[PDB]
């Protein structure tokens, strides 16, 4: 369950 | 394909849309808008980028088969935006 703040 | 929205954003001092991506085609899940902070590019845009919305087009290219890590490297890429606006098609949800 990968997450980025972009 | 479904009912869709154009989104155009310029980003912050540091660079930033204020909104957050998960899945793609490593995690087995299409590619998401987790979180979108108060205040920001993503937050202020009209139309506005909204919480599950799913990302289809990244200044126009087709992300259906790209992996995460990909998808974020689309997104800092700041010489495919055009004229200095990242160009986003969603389907929301």
């Amino acid at each position: 369950g990968r997450e980025t703040e972009v | 394909h479904d009912n869709l929205v154009l989104i155009r954003m310029k980003p912050d001092e540091n660079g930033r849309f204020g909104f957050n991506v998960k899945g793609g085609y490593d995690q087995k899940m299409p590619v998401i808008v987790s979180r979108v902070a108060p205040g920001t590019p993503a937050d202020l845009c009209v139309p506005r980028l909204n919480e599950g919305d799913q990302v289809v087009l990244i200044n126009g290219r087709d992300i259906a088969e790209h992996t995460h890590d990909q998808v974020v490297l689309f997104i800092k890429a700041s010489c495919e935006r055009h004229s200095g606006e990242l160009m986003l098609l969603v389907r929301p949800n």
